[PDB]
Parts: structure tokens; sequence; C-alpha cells
DNA sequence: ATTAGGTTAGCCTACCCTAAT
DNA sequence: ATTAGGTTAGGCTACCCTAAT
């Protein structure tokens, strides 16, 4: 409980929102940051009070191009960080996404940019999750899981996690116990209502909100 | 012009002071962080009421064990830092005590460990400055941290110099 | 923007919304001074340390017995000056509130005496509000205190020669 | 002990000094004002930087045509309270300069001018101090250091004396 | 006067919250 | 999501002071 930057959090939020194709609203952020409805309301006005963001007339919320474009640079120093925190430092995989969480609101463009050198491929995060804004720094798609399960199971490659499961701990501690890592071979069914995963024989129920923050392959 | 964490940097800069062999005066934690007077004089009251730090019968700052503690964490966070900027990373050498500078704030215990591992010789910072309390981890002499801060004469440094009165007692040997 | 003495606006603007019946708060302060809320609720907690003023167990603010005093003695140098300014000066009416809300803060109590006898009735102000605490001096029906500032919505008013519909707000401002 | 307004006592005293003919010197703010050293030469400062008087090569304070300009003013709403406050609401001679000491920092410039219709002659205050600019407004005696010297002051008043051995400092003090 | 170090009153903003709508 | 009323942390300036230069 500490965002560390507030405006940040909330456009990389809204980021996120979108990538897992979500409306971005008030609501979200509030759950997603765990903070109070009037709060959320009142430093989002705030923030389209600086142009960061504009409350739509059916109170989505549209990042303005200058808001975008800083939640864009967010998510990428994420990204990054998780990358150097794993291939380089070697911390802890689940203490990553949280790090990364910090040290994206600290970390300099010039920092990035050395990182792009010192990192071998910069594509995606230590989670599958493409690095934006690569450009600016000046330097394919896997199904949801949501959308891959069937009564008849079937094995699969885990492709993507996204932002947004990495928080979820008992959820996301669970999946990484099961030992699934990007790239293990996953077993997937609609069993009665819920969807699971199974590795190593461990079995993980993913919650029906997070069965979309999955992509997947074909193996 | 955001010191990231207050009560930190407040409380690295008493450490600083210490080990630059000056007394820790409100006044000094006012010029070095550019806070008004009544400010620091504040946050530092705050300070004392989270025993964090007291201030003497002579208005010296004594940070309490807690504090000093803290303090030290801060210090070995911001100097581990400028070793992984530096020998890794390979960030500019003047931008460097800067980014750790925010770092500082915001690096865990683990990363720090780990850090320890993949750095080769962990005894001082690339400016010299001893990496303190590495031991609660469970694990020219050198430029003080605030010439480090001074750019126009640091970098007078590097391109090799009188240095100002003030930053006299700043480089050791 | 310049309340000459920042504790007596405060407790006479407590007394004021006793006055219009408003229960006295933090809030009503802010809005009314046009102050920031950490700063009321601040130099509020400077009075109550003064034992001026006490924030009851329902955030209400009970003004001390001597807060009270205070508070009265400067609606009452109020009022005198209103009327000393208008019946004596003969300054504008518009602009005798406002002079006023200054002098309430810089006059003694010897020249509140001496204006009592200068002065024909000391009943009420010149806007009909009753002048408090004569007795420890030694010594339309009303518009509010809280209307009187009211510059346009004020003017609106003695266009129409009142010694208009007044928004909801003000609605309580009239007696 | 509260100037009300610190800047205008200042420039006031500035102008009381030009006035009695004494060089004006932070240590007589200083010492007329009973305010610690360091602390006029800082105030003095931060007057200097709002361009209202300049500390001259030789330590003296020369206000700018501004800050002239107000002290001015500032003497002239002194003495004309003063003589409203004795003239009409006719208040104790003895308190009248201290009220007044208060009132030049919150009378309007409109007070003023109704105050001169009001008034018979607005030549000089009750203390003979002749009222400076009231040509810009739009529309012997006891200097001003004497009147506050209460005792000595009321020494003078014993000898029935309007517009002794007299304290060699308070000798340039009566023109 | 100035250096040195500190103090109170009086203000503001960015952020967070609960109760009740 | 808003209305209503607070909050803490962190920061600021104007103005006033004692002691030691
Ligand atoms: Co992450
Ligand atoms: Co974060
Ligand atoms: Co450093
Ligand atoms: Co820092
Ligand atoms: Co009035
Ligand atoms: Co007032
Ligand atoms: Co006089
Ligand atoms: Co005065």
């Amino acid at each position: 409980k500490d965002l560390v930057d507030t405006t940040e959090m909330y456009l990389r939020t809204i980021y996120e929102l979108e990538e897992e194709g979500v409306t971005p609203l008030r609501a979200r952020i509030a759950e997603r940051l765990e903070q109070s409805g009037p709060t959320v309301s009142q430093t989002v006005a705030r923030m389209e009070r600086d142009g960061l963001v504009v409350v739509a007339s059916d109170r989505s919320l549209q990042m303005t191009p200058t808001g975008r474009t800083l939640a864009t640079a967010v998510m990428r120093k994420h990204r990054l960080a998780e990358r150097l925190l794993t291939d380089i430092i070697g911390l802890d995989i689940n203490k990553v996404h949280d790090e990364a969480c910090r040290w994206e609101h600290v970390m300099s463009d010039e920092v990035e940019r050395r990182l792009v050198k010192v990192l071998k491929d910069v594509s995606r995060s230590p989670f599958g999750n493409p690095i934006p804004g690569l450009d600016e720094l000046g330097v394919a798609p896997g199904t949801r899981v949501i959308d891959a399960a069937t009564s008849m199971p079937r094995k699969v490659r885990i492709v993507q996690i996204n932002e947004i499961f990495q928080v979820e701990t008992d959820q996301f501690t669970q999946l990484l116990d099961a030992d699934i890592r990007v790239g293990s071979e996953v077993e997937i069914v609609d069993r009665d209502g819920h969807i699971t995963l199974s590795h190593n024989g461990k079995d993980v129920e993913l919650l029906d909100d997070l069965a979309h923050t999955i992509r997947i392959e074909e193996l | 012009k955001d010191l990231v964490d207050t009560t930190e940097m407040y409380l690295r800069t008493i450490y600083e002071l210490e080990e630059e062999g000056v007394t820790p005066l409100r006044a000094r934690i006012a010029e070095r962080l550019e806070q008004s007077g009544p400010t620091v004089s504040q946050t530092v009251a705050r300070m004392e009421r989270d025993g964090l730090v007291v201030v003497a019968s002579d208005r010296s700052l004594q940070m309490t064990p807690t504090g000093r503690t803290l303090a030290t964490a801060v210090m070995r966070k911001h100097r581990l830092a400028e070793r992984l900027l530096t020998d890794i990373i390979g960030l500019d050498i003047n931008k460097v005590h800067d980014e750790a500078c925010r770092w500082e704030h915001v690096m865990s215990d683990e990363v720090e460990r780990r850090l320890v591992k993949v750095l080769k010789d962990v005894s001082r910072s690339p400016f010299g400055n001893p990496i303190p309390g590495l031991d609660e981890l469970g694990v020219i002499v050198q430029i003080n941290e605030i010439f480090q801060v001074e750019t126009d004469q640091f970098t007078q440094l590097l391109d090799a110099v009188e240095l100002l009165d003030d930053l006299a007692h700043t480089i050791r040997i």
C-alpha cells in the first residue's frame, strides 16, 4: 500500500485495463488499487485538470495523448525492470513484479536505454507481456485462457500472464507453485463452470474474473 | 526536488553528516535538502514522535537505535545501487548518484542480497564510500556523498582543482 | 483576504453561524472564510489548545465560556463600528460592513463605551442586527451579517430599496 | 506589542525619524519598535526586496518613492484618526495616540475622505503634527515619538500643555 | 549589523477515508 | 459516482528572538 507515484499507477492501470480489453472506469481503478470511491474520483479530477486524461460522456476514461504517452512509458519501465530483475539480478520470480511496481516510478529513460543494450531480447517481460513504446525510448498475441478451454481438456503452452494476474497473490503464488512458468505445457478444462490448469499434477482453479488474464498458445 | 521518501533522506542525511564529521543540526538538513527552516524542524518533530531520532539538549540530532538502523539501511541500499548501476548497467557515472538517490528508497532487502552475489566486491561504492550494515542484511580514498551531488565542482573533479571551503572536508584519503 | 486577526474572525464566525441557526462546523468556517480544510482544522486546534473552543463529540464547535465572551465582544465591536461609520462618518453603506470587518479587530473597549454615548440608540447595527454584550461593556427585521458580505446579491437587494429572489443558501440569511 | 502591520509601522517610523530630523537607521527602528536587531535588519531586507526602501551605502534608510508614498499615507491615516478620536468620539487624550497607532493600518482611503468632510480643519493632528499627503488623497507640536512616552507625556499634560525638563533624547521631540 | 539556528502563526496541496446519499 | 466533512504528510512565508561573533 504505497503507489510510490499515484498518478502513474492510475495511468498504468487505465493502460492495463485497455490491454485486458476492459473499459477504463473509475470503479475499476478503485477496486484494482484498493482505494475508496470518492478518493479515486478526486485524484482523477486532478489528473483531468492536468490534461492527463478525460472522463468521457459515458464515464469512461480516455487518456489524453500526453497522459497516454506517460502511461506507456511506465508500463515499459515496469517490464524492462522485471527483465533486469530476473535475467540479471536473478531475484525471486514472485517478488519480481512487486519490486518492479516500485521501480517503474523511479527508473530514468537513460537507465532504460542502457538496459536495452545489456539485455538480450526486450520483446516481452518475464511474463510474456510485450514491452511497449520502445520507440519513444528511442531504440504475436496468445489466446486468453477463458477462450481456449473446453469441456474436454487439452494440452497447451502458456504464452502470457497479465500484470493483473501477477497481483492476485493466492492466485498467482498458486500457479507459480504448480511450477507453471511461461512456456509450460499445461492442461485446461471448463469443468462445471470454472477453468483450471494443471502443470505438475497440481491443479490451479482460475477465478472467473482472471480466466481472461492468461494468453495461450497451441504447442 | 522530490525526496521520494522524506524521512529516509532526512535520516540518510544525518548519517552522512556523521560520516563527514559534521554535527547533525536541523540547519544542516535544511541547507543540504534545500528546505525551509520551519519545514525541516516540523518533519523532524514527526520523526521524533516516531522514535526515529531525538533532538539533543544541545539541538543536535541523535538517531535512535531504530532510526540509526534505517538510516544505515538506506546508505547501504544507495551505494549498492550505485555499484549495480555502474558495474552492471553501465549508466553514465555522473547520473549514477542521482538515480541511486531514488532507488535507495524502493530497493528491497532481497534485491540487495541478490546484488551482493552478482557483484564482485561490495566493500565500497563506485565513489569509494564504504557500503555499511551488510551484516543485518545477513551477508584518494573516497569522495563523500555530499560531493557527488555538487555537479559543477564534481565534474571539474572528473575533468581530472580547488574545492570550496565547505566541500573541503568532503574528499578523504 | 486578510482576517486582520484570524482567531477573532473564526470565533465571530461561529457566533454568526449560531445566530443564523446553523451548526458550527469546521467546514462552515472553511467555506465562509475561504480557507483550506486542513488550515481551518489546524487553526481551530490552536484555539482549542488555548481553551477558546472545543470540538464536540459530534464535530460541532462549542465556544468555551471565555471564547464565547470574546466572540461576542467582536460582534459587538463590529456592529458598533458600523453604526459610527454610517451615523457619524457617513461612509457609503456598502463599504460599511467591510470597513467594520477590519475595525472590529482594532477597536478598544473605551472607544466602544465612548461610542455608546456619542451614538443615539445602540440597539442594533445599521442592518438591524442586535448589538450584543453591551451589558458587559460596563455602560424587514434585519439582514444577517452573512448577507452583508454577499456583495452581488446584496446590492441587488439594495437596488430594491430594502432597509429580488435570494439564493437558497442566503435564504435563512434575512430575518 | 502588535504592529498590526509591520511594514507600515516600519515605514511610518522612518518617516517619523525624518520628521524629527534623525537619520533613519535600522538601529532606530529597533529601539523605537522594541524589536531585536536581527529581526529588523531582516524585515527591512524583505522591504527592500519589495522596492519599498533601500539601505544606503551609509546604512541609512531611503524609502523608495513608492515606499515613501505609503509611509505618508500611514502617517496621514494616523493623525486623521487621532482628530476623529478626539474631536468626534471624544476618547481620552492619552489613549488617543495608541488607538490611532492601530487604526492607521485598517482605515480605508474613503473613510479618510469622509473624515476630511466631517472634520473641521485637518491641518494638524490634535498634537499639532501636520497631516500629510492630503493632496494625494484626491480631495507648536509634540512629535509622535513623545506622544508614546506615557509617563513623561502625562507629566507634560499635568502641566496643561496643548499644541519642565525633558529627557535629552526627548529634546528634539517638541518643535 | 551579521552569523547561526530556531520558533510560532497561518496557509496550501496532494491524497486517503467513512457515512449517507 | 457524488455530497459532506475530515485527515496526515510535507512545504512555505512573514516576522521575532537569543547568543556569538
Ligand atoms: Co509485472
Ligand atoms: Co507501482
Ligand atoms: Co552516492
Ligand atoms: Co534519495
Ligand atoms: Co456587518
Ligand atoms: Co474581520
Ligand atoms: Co499620534
Ligand atoms: Co501603529
